RNA sequence: AUGCGA
């Protein structure tokens, strides 16, 4: 196969340090899904106010923003493992990505946090005393 | 205040003789044909109310 | 025509070649079939297929009776060559392909040049432009944006005449100048 | 009672004699082509429908 | 996987046969070739209910003030 | 009460796929990772196969231009993050029965 | 079918309508309704959804009226809130009556329709394509004009002036109320003041007026033309009647009228001409 | 079409001050009603005339095709 | 009973919605008639 | 008919001496009967009476 | 001083009419949705509504009954046809024919000898012989396209009102109607279902379509690039079986929608329960009608196991009305079937995302029949739009030219049937047959 | 056609009753406590409930009809020749209705006083599914008015909001009476063949 | 039949 002639295979891949501070249920360990926008840079960031768990308003490059979180489509108190957002690891630059798991339970995990970057905007309020001239 | 075009006082019509349908002989219709004003079945129905039969034969 | 661009007193062989263009439009295809022994030349007939030589030239001297003494009302000559052209739209001339569609990008591309300049030195003419943002740089970007497409459907078509390299070398340079 | 809704006055021998031709047949003889039907008059028949 | 009264097929995702009306001990998937509940009996229930519109009635009037 | 960045890693490693409710695949299954040079950017197409199926997923191109995706581990006792890049990619598996076809009239 | 909707209201006209068969079949525009002959700027709407919040719809892989669906012209591209659903419309407006975003036409239709307890069912669809129906409306938060589309006005909070407009309410106001009208609605002078089926009426004798057709009549061949010779210009008009230049093509005169009952020929329909007026050309037309 | 001889409702000759109101609207930069208080028509009937005519007569000659153009 | 608008029979003719007696033989038109708008008048 | 959509024909062309003249020295163009306004309502054409009386002065 | 007259404005208009732009802005953009609309037809992206419909035709292909003898069986030779561009040019009139130096024709001429007012109409025929073996080009002539006042094809689009009336026009002339043999004709604008837009319906003609039908259903009437449109409609049948209906050739067709589903991109059905109870999993109501609609479908099909097999399935069952046989294998049919059918508006290449449509009509439509939502209406004005005269001629144009090459086809065929004398490159044959159908298209 | 100060006063006065009327038939037929504010939540969903009812939207117009129109005769029977500028013995309009020369009191209400409630085929007027009746008004709004209650008269002229609701009636009167005499022939002919 | 006066 290796189609589209326009691909390439690939070359370099990074380990991920998914055990090394992991144990079972005792770690707390999280993973974290975001959307950005390409309009931001995201390595020229510094923290996250993901810990405002709601509130999550952020201001990047003088722009207001607002991080959502969502517990829904993956957190939701209702179902086990309500998603298909897969995750994909790999292990070295030479072999082919994996099945996320934390044991050997053929069971996909799920993202202990997800959040969302969205650009607010002022929509300033209407001055009546401006408007309303009788 | 405008005029309007529907001057049907210049529409009037007049027939005391005229043409014919050639399947019927009845008076042909519309004003440019000299046509007769047609006796709808209400007004034929009106006649008869009136008792006026020989009015309506 | 010659003699009435040597004549340096009356006519301009334009008259006299849109006068031909009139005189022997013969929007007829047609050619072979009988023994064409008194008018075979390619330099008398045409239109349905063979391009005539003196409506080609009327637009070629048109455009170089355009360019003097234009940023050396009345105007509109390079308005009149733009729907004289167009009234044509493929038939038998664009139908047909090149110088066609080429010098109608000529024209345009001139139309282009003179709008940079009367809105070129110094930023436009002098001190920036504050005037109104810049409403004539986008109806010129527009335009070279469309002069790009009549030269790119000339080459596809199959039109050899155009050295593209050299033209769209000075199109950027001269899209820089409207910077 | 459909006359007097509208507060229409119509003589009852109006109404009174439509009835008794309704009921010519002892019976809730309408008045469309059906109730026509029975009717003696050929060419009645003819130029209704 | 199973849901509601459904049960798709684990690998591929087709809605495979009914666990209940195979001719086996055991269900095969039309796309897939997976085996039965084998791993896990299902015991397929659903709390149907109705829409709480269908039935009109003036004491459902009286279930409104 | 805000959490902090440690660490941001920019090169493909990790990838995500959307998937049918209930995929598991078997306990070894591969993933074909590609890459693209477009322009300025990579475009990634992923592949796999099984013992009946393969699968095969690609990017919305659409949204990738208008989106893109960041993946981090957080501890809360470091207060630190591995920052991950990774294209989600929406695949789709076919099996050997899926290869089948009839004559090309009645 | 032929009801009077209130969906209308800046797009067709309650009073130009004929009476008859037609009536309720034949609308007319109202005299600022615009119709779209183009489609823009489609191609940036993802990306800025995608920026606002929306969910790519390969991504999402939900659906459900408990969730907003935004569509681009029935292109459905991602899924939210039904709170992030009203935000976005509302910056939407906002960068809509901006200029800052090219990706953005001043003419694109907005339609939210909010969660409703058995309502209208829930989405953002966006609408640029031809043939809608468009009408300006006045945007307060910007001061600025606003394109809105049928779809969209049903709930868009319109003031129909300044003075009434309710606090955090409504977004807009109408430019001016005879933008609901259509044009020889707007000609009629007071047609506020005139039971309703009057100015219809209004607007088919005003259609069926001997007037003048044209001045070109030396180069048309008409198997018909009523020309008025004597034609004015309404002491009466609505300022409409200077915009549309319908001066050019007086359809009436203005006459010294008596409201009187006097002698006896004027009853039910019927009204009478001076002699000597008539005499001098009053009405004369060819 | 052409101003009036006459105003409908009075019977007074009218068809004289057109082109003097016309020039008392341009040259004295005067305003309508005092011209034609000026000329005389002080009558609303004859008021009306001048005032609301038009004289689309002007419009008609343009297309005169008994000369090139 | 017949296999675009194929000429009517006498069927047609003499029915089809009114009919021939309806259309020209409960009313036709007349002779010595006259039809014009109505113009009040209180002195006759 | 007026711009009010209040049409009718007119019935005699009444001569200007029979016709009712005013204090100015006047006497009407048209007359309209008075009856036909409190069915119709059309207020706006006494308005536009008013206004147009108004306006020539 | 509120409404003044304006007098010495007037006069002086009147005496010397605008030479550079008409006052009354509003009075031509007042016709200006039908102007514009026209020239949609000439100008606008890619080469103007028309140039696109006749992208979209397609092309017609006819073998010449395979004869050569394999050479029978696989096709004596294809034979490509198509029409590439399509011209409008500005009324035109040369007497006494060739050698008459043409004039441009104004309106008032058309006027004056009470006659249409008719522009050359002409489109570039492409013949392809042998899907590109031979390649032939010819504009053919089709007669006067009637064109539109003030549009970008009428001499007076342009001009000045000073122009204007040194041309015997009334000094404003709106346009935007045709003179049609003298009688000034305009195209009356319809308000027709909004496009692209799924509105919920009940109606009562849905239970007379035939047992098991409900009234509730989903109608969304795609139009394509060129405005031409395709309504969809998706009945909840009593049994909870979801039929497709469609039109072609007007007539109707009604397809299960899991068909389509399946049709439209590989998929698994748990791909088709997540795409529309999503996180609803919790609806018995929602669960069990899919299950219904699922587990009927693999009822009916047990061997379409992939997309294929129902592709080659919609192929099979249509070719014989789609014309396309002598060339296509029931895969291409199908796929060319969803293509022309299914959410046009979405186009080529949407399959993923006429797939996303297809699903949330479904999921409206049940939301419909619970009740959980509102039905719409068709006659709010908020459900409808405007079909612009123009774009009505656009329609009937492609159409028309669909016609004219279906014409050659059949000349093709008869031939074929009668004499077989001559083979698809020989240029005489394109002259020969092309002379022999009708192609006045603008009469 | 003119009131005295007089009559405006009353007029006004009476029709300044009318604004608590709206809504207190709405939470009359919402079954809710009296003044309940117009901005209870309770008081939204109901009516929204009503709104997808068309019986119980019938009865919503029924009653707030019934209160309104308890609102017109009032205001007819203060102000009438009680409160014109010019009475009887030279009033004309009043005394061709009076007299029945042509129009009614009716009429004479509308020209003098007000329009009162529009109506569509025996209700109020129609309403959007927002729960809006017209752009201007926010859904459900229990004022009179944007149920289409015409509080303006022709003699002053009538708000656009209102001129909106009597171009309903309008038509919807010229829908009826332009239809009905073709629903009336075939009843003049089916039984006129018969008794002839 | 399409539009329209009554
Ligand atoms: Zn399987
Ligand atoms: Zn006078």
């Amino acid at each position: 196969f290796s189609i589209p002639d326009g691909f390439k295979k690939c070359k370099h891949l990074k380990n991920f340090p998914l055990n090394g501070d992991n144990k079972k249920k005792a770690k707390q360990q999280q993973v974290w899904l975001i959307k950005f926008p390409s309009n931001v840079d995201i390595s020229k960031l510094k923290s996250l106010p993901v810990d405002f768990e709601s509130s999550t308003t952020m201001t990047i490059d003088k722009h207001d923003y607002k991080i959502m979180d969502d517990t829904d489509i993956e957190s939701s108190l209702t179902q086990d493992n309500l998603s298909n957002m897969t995750l994909l690891v790999p292990s070295e630059s030479k072999e082919s990505l994996k099945i996320a798991s934390t044991a050997k339970d053929n069971a996909p995990l799920q993202f202990d946090k997800v959040f969302s970057v969205s650009e607010t905007a002022k929509i300033p309020a209407i001055d009546y005393s401006k408007v309303r001239v009788p | 205040y405008q005029r309007l075009r529907h001057m049907v006082n210049d529409k009037f019509q007049v027939r005391s003789t005229g043409p014919v349908n050639s399947l019927t002989m009845q008076p042909v219709k519309g004003r440019k044909r000299h046509g007769g004003i047609r006796v709808g079945e209400m007004e034929r129905d009106a006649l008869i109310g009136h008792g006026t039969s020989f009015l309506l034969q | 025509v010659e003699i009435l661009d040597n004549l340096s007193n009356s006519s301009s062989g334009l008259d006299f070649l849109q006068w031909m263009c009139q005189i022997y439009s013969s929007k007829s295809r047609f050619v072979q079939n009988i023994n064409y022994r008194s008018i075979v030349p390619p330099f008398q007939t045409g239109s349905r297929t063979h391009t005539a030589k003196f409506a080609i030239t009327y637009l070629w001297s048109s455009l170089i009776n355009c360019q003097k003494s234009m940023e050396p009302t009345e105007n509109d000559l390079l308005q009149e060559l733009i729907d004289k052209i167009s009234e044509w739209v493929l038939t038998p001339p664009f139908m047909e392909d090149a110088e066609v569609w080429f010098i109608y990008a000529s024209c345009h591309l001139l139309k282009a040049d003179t709008l940079s300049r009367q809105f070129v030195n110094d930023n436009k003419n002098n001190d920036l432009i504050g005037l109104d943002r810049d409403i004539k740089i986008n109806q010129v970007i527009k335009h070279i944006h469309y002069v790009r497409t009549f030269l790119k459907i000339c080459l596809d078509k199959g039109g050899f005449a155009v050295p593209s390299r050299l033209i769209e070398n000075q199109l950027k340079s001269f899209e820089s100048r409207l910077y | 009672n459909v006359f007097s809704r509208y507060a229409i006055s119509v003589s009852f021998r109006h109404l009174d004699l439509i009835a008794d031709m309704m009921t010519r047949q002892g019976t809730y003889l309408a008045f469309n082509r059906q109730g026509m039907e029975t009717s003696t008059s050929s060419f009645m028949k003819m130029s209704y429908e | 996987s199973v849901v509601g009264s459904l049960i798709f097929c684990l690998d591929c995702g087709d809605l495979l046969e009914n666990p209940n009306a195979v001719l086996g001990s055991n269900v095969e998937c039309s796309q897939c070739k997976a085996i039965y509940p084998k791993s896990q009996f299902s015991n397929l229930k659903v709390v149907t209910t109705t829409a709480d519109d269908a039935f009109p009635s003036s004491l459902r009037a009286k279930k409104s003030v | 009460s805000e959490i902090e960045i440690e660490s941001v890693q920019d090169q493909p490693s990790v990838a995500v796929g959307s998937f049918f409710k209930g995929f598991r695949a078997p306990s070894d299954t591969t993933f074909d990772l590609y890459k693209k040079k477009k322009s300025e950017k990579d475009e990634f197409v992923l592949h796999g196969e099984n013992e009946r199926l393969e699968y095969e997923g690609y990017t919305d191109s659409s949204s990738q231009a208008s989106n893109q995706y960041v993946v981090g581990l957080f501890n809360p006792e470091k207060k630190s993050i591995q920052l991950y890049k990774a294209p989600v990619l929406v695949s789709k598996v076919v099996s050997k029965s899926s290869k089948n076809l009839r004559g090309p009239k009645i | 079918v032929r009801k009077l909707l209130p969906e209308s209201w800046g797009f067709l006209c309650p009073v130009h309508t004929p009476d008859g068969s037609p009536c309720g079949l034949l609308n007319h525009f109202a005299h600022k309704c615009r119709i779209s002959t183009q489609q823009s700027d489609v191609s940036r709407i993802p990306s800025i959804l995608y920026s606002l919040g929306v969910a790519p719809a390969s991504h999402t892989f939900a659906a459900g009226p408990s969730l907003c669906c935004v569509q681009i012209d029935g292109k459905i591209i991602g899924w939210v809130s039904h709170e992030q659903g009203k935000i976005i419309a509302d910056t939407l407006r906002y960068w809509k009556v901006e200029g800052k975003t090219p990706g953005l036409p001043i003419d694109l239709e907005i339609g939210y329709v909010p969660p409703s307890t058995r309502g209208q069912y829930p989405g953002l669809y966006l609408f640029g394509g031809h043939s809608r129906m468009l009408r300006p409306v006045r945007y307060l938060p910007l001061d600025k004009e606003d394109i809105v589309g049928p779809f969209e006005q049903v709930y868009m909070n319109i003031a129909v002036t300044p003075q009434e407009i309710q606090n955090n309410v409504h977004t807009h106001v109408e430019f001016t109320p005879t933008n609901i009208l259509s044009i020889l609605a707007n000609l009629t002078p007071f047609s506020d003041f005139n039971q309703s089926p009057r100015n219809m009426y209004q607007c088919q004798m005003g259609k069926q007026t001997m007037g003048t057709p044209g001045v070109a009549l030396c180069h048309r061949s008409d198997n018909k033309l009523y020309r008025l010779q004597t034609g004015q210009t309404p002491i009466v008009k609505a300022n409409l009647y200077d915009d549309y230049g319908m001066d050019n093509f007086p359809n009436g005169f203005n006459a010294v009228v008596a409201v009187i009952s006097y002698t006896g020929y004027d009853m039910d329909d019927a009204m009478i001409i001076n002699k000597s007026a008539d005499e001098r050309g009053f009405g004369y037309g060819t | 079409m052409i101003v009036p001889v006459r105003c409908f409702s009075c019977g007074k000759v009218v068809g004289d001050k057109w082109e003097s109101y016309l020039n008392l609207l341009q040259e004295d930069e005067l305003d309508e009603g005092t011209a034609l208080s000026r000329l005389g028509l002080k009558r609303y009937c004859c008021r009306r005339m001048i005032l609301t005519h038009v004289d689309l007569i002007e419009k008609f000659l343009r297309y005169n095709p008994l000369e090139k153009r | 009973k017949a296999q675009k608008v194929p000429i009517p029979g006498v069927k047609q003719a003499l029915e089809k919605k009114e009919g021939l007696f309806r259309k020209h033989m409960m009313g036709k038109r007349v002779n010595y008639a006259a039809r014009s708008v109505i113009s009040p008048d209180p002195n006759i | 008919s007026s711009r009010h959509g209040q049409k009718g024909v007119c019935s005699r062309k009444w001569p200007t001496i029979d016709m009712p003249f005013s204090e100015t020295g006047i006497q009407p163009d048209i007359i309209i009967n008075p009856h036909a306004f409190p069915s119709r309502m059309t207020i706006g054409m006494f308005v536009e009476s008013l206004a147009g009386k108004a306006g020539a002065l | 001083r509120t409404a003044d007259f304006r007098t010495l404005e007037r006069e002086s208009r009147f005496i010397n009419p605008p030479k550079d732009k008409s006052a009354f802005p509003l009075l031509q953009e007042a016709v200006q949705p039908h102007i514009g609309s026209f020239n949609a037809l000439t100008e606008g992206p890619d080469g103007g509504l028309l140039n696109l419909g006749v992208k979209d035709i397609g092309e017609k292909v006819i073998f010449d009954g395979k004869p050569l003898n394999s050479n029978s069986g696989y096709l004596g030779n294809k034979l490509s046809v198509s029409v590439e561009q399509v011209s409008i040019a500005k009324p035109m009139s040369n007497d006494g024919v060739s050698s008459a130096v043409e004039r441009k024709v104004y309106p008032s001429e058309s006027r004056q000898r009470l006659t249409s007012y008719r522009g050359k109409l002409l489109l570039k025929l492409k013949w392809s012989v042998n899907n590109g073996e031979e390649n032939l080009f010819e504009v053919r002539d089709c007669g006067g396209l009637p064109v539109m006042l003030q549009s970008n094809r009428c001499h007076l689009n342009k001009m000045s009102p000073y122009e204007l009336v040194q041309h015997k026009e009334e000094s404003d002339e709106i346009g935007g109607y045709f003179i049609v043999n003298g009688i000034e004709k305009l195209i009356r604008m319809l308000i027709v279902q909004r496009r692209n837009h799924p509105m919920a319906i009940i109606r009562p003609s849905f239970a007379n379509r035939g047992a098991s039908y409900s009234h509730y259903g989903i109608q969304i009437r795609s139009v394509r690039p060129d405005q031409t449109s395709q309504t969809n409609v998706l009945h909840y049948l009593n049994d909870g079986q979801v039929t497709f209906r469609f039109s072609w050739r007007k007539n109707e067709y009604l397809v299960p929608v899991v068909m389509i589903l399946k049709a439209l991109c590989h998929t698994s059905d748990r791909e088709i329960f997540d795409g529309i109870i999503g996180n609803d999993v919790k609806d018995s109501f929602l669960t069990d009608r899919l299950e219904l609609l699922l587990r009927g479908f693999k009822k009916r099909y047990p061997h379409l196991q992939n997309r294929t097999q129902v592709l080659q399935y919609l192929g099979d069952k249509f070719r014989v009305v789609f014309q396309a046989s002598p060339d296509q294998s029931d895969l291409e049919v199908g796929q060319e079937v969803l293509d022309r059918i299914v959410l046009v508006h979405l186009g080529k290449d949407g399959s993923q995302d006429k797939f996303r449509m297809l699903l949330f009509m479904i999921r409206k439509l049940y939301s419909l029949v619970a009740g959980e939502c509102s039905p719409d209406n068709p006659d709010a004005t908020q459900h409808q739009e405007v079909l612009l005269g123009g774009f009505l001629y656009g329609m009937i144009l492609k159409e028309k030219i669909d016609e004219y090459l279906q014409n050659i086809i059949a000349q093709v065929r008869m031939d074929i049937n009668r004499g077989m004398a001559i083979n698809f490159k020989d240029k005489r044959y394109m002259s020969r047959v092309l002379m022999r159908v009708n192609e006045n298209i603008g009469s | 056609l003119r009131l005295t100060a007089e009559g405006n006063k009353w007029r006004t006065d009476i029709l300044k009753t009318s604004v608590d009327t709206g809504r207190e038939a709405a939470a009359e037929v919402t079954n809710l406590d009296k003044d309940t504010p117009a901005d209870d939540p309770e008081l939204l969903k109901r009516l929204q409930e009503i709104l997808r009812d068309n019986n119980k939207s019938g009865i919503l117009d029924a009653v707030t009809s019934s209160k309104v129109n308890a609102i017109t005769s009032q205001v007819v029977s203060k102000c009438v020749p009680d409160g014109t500028m010019k009475k009887f013995p030279c009033n004309s309009m009043q005394a061709m209705a009076l007299s029945g020369a042509k129009g009614s009191n009716v009429n004479v209400s509308q020209i003098m006083c007000l329009l009162g409630q529009q109506a569509l085929e025996g209700r109020r007027v129609p309403v959007m599914v927002s729960g809006k009746t017209l752009p201007s008004f926010k859904p459900y709004e229990t004022d009179a008015m944007a149920g289409g209650y015409v509080k303006g008269r022709f003699y002053s002229g009538i708000k656009p909001q209102e001129y909106y609701f009597h171009c309903m009636a309008g038509r919807e009167g010229l829908i009826d009476t332009a239809v009905k005499t073709s629903r009336s022939g075939y009843l003049q002919r089916c039984l006129t063949k018969q008794l002839e």
